[PDB]
């Protein structure tokens, strides 16, 4: 069972990590990002359930520039199962999705 | 003691706009001082970027953004300020 | 088995600000 | 079989300067640009017919002077499985398309 | 018979910028219209968003980018124009 | 039998045009 309101909460609690409450600058950027990515994983991997996971995390500057993004995706279509949330303050726009998949 | 001109904007911040004109009115003495005093307090409040101009005798054609200009009177001192880019 | 789905989706296009024109002069 | 990254990078080119070659930025449509280039791989990758499961993802961008940024880890095993990333700047956007390729 | 006050921009530009406020200032005889007739004529050229004031006595504290500002007079008149946003 | 494996990180830095601030006053 890919617990996909469970899995949910998991992406928001990626910002209860970094500084998912600060502002944006470039030179301090590209350190957030990765990180964000890094401990959503770890705890579906601690799980060690029979799936596969794939997580990304895409971070842009509230310029005012059009932002647009695809997910075709082609996979077991009962077990296999995906989870994407969007955060954004006052700096920027922030957008996460993840992907499990079977055996 | 002011008399408005010309609003776009905000009640609420047509005030701030009368209330510290009203005291750049009586801390400075020089129509540029006054200017810098009441852009660098609404940059601050309202967020980059705004525009002062104050004198007695002057002509004005801007662009601003909707809801953040005003052009006022206070005393006979010409107040205008507005926001763009 | 294995097919295809969505598509979700985001789509943010800008907004630039409004803006006004407005002249004034001195009596 | 398995993932040949460069029988996928080629594959991804071809998309992209199918879709969004040739033409600058406009709301009206970009989405459905996405829509395409995603849409557009997938119904070649499956004619492929290899025993994998795949995700295919399109960024794109307008160039205004915003900061994007792009990160990208996974848990596959590295040695059935793989991914491709491309990147497509014209004037007006840039964009990133990204397939990845899970075994059974 | 023009004095250039402070200028960021640009021989060319700048020297487009002093005689088209010449004409300005012998079609129009109001302040008001001198300004509308520059700031018109520039975003016709180089883009929006251009600002203008024309004027006797006034000060003003302004934020304009690069190679995009000038403030001069013509006898008396001076002249603010620069592009914002 | 699985483990991670790596980031692919891509970043177009932004840059703000620049701009500055004048002060005038007449005679």
């Amino acid at each position: 069972q890919f617990i996909v309101d469970d899995v949910s909460k998991t992406i928001k609690e990626a910002i209860e990590t970094t500084i998912g409450g600060n502002a944006y600058q470039h030179d301090k950027v590209n350190n957030w990002t990765g990180q964000v990515v890094e401990n959503c994983l770890t705890v579906l991997t601690k799980e060690q359930k029979p799936y596969k996971y794939i997580v990304t995390a895409m971070i842009m500057q509230k310029n005012g520039a059009g932002l647009h993004t695809a997910s075709s995706c082609y996979w077991n279509n009962d077990t296999d199962g995906s989870c994407t949330v969007r955060w954004e303050n006052k700096t920027m726009y922030c957008i996460v999705s993840v992907f499990g998949l079977a055996v | 003691k002011a008399v408005i001109k010309n609003a776009d904007m905000s009640e609420e911040m047509q005030q701030d706009a009368v209330d510290c004109a009203t005291q750049a009115l009586e801390k400075y003495n020089i129509e540029k001082d006054i200017a810098a005093y009441i852009k660098k307090e609404f940059d601050k409040k309202y967020n980059p970027t705004w525009h002062c101009i104050v004198g007695r005798n002057f002509g004005s054609y801007v662009t601003h953004e909707t809801r953040h200009f005003i052009y006022f009177y206070l005393g006979q001192v010409a107040i205008l300020l507005f926001k763009s880019g | 088995n294995l097919s295809v789905y969505n598509v979700q989706a985001t789509n943010i296009p800008p907004k630039e600000t409004l803006v006004y024109t407005k002249q004034t002069q001195t009596t």
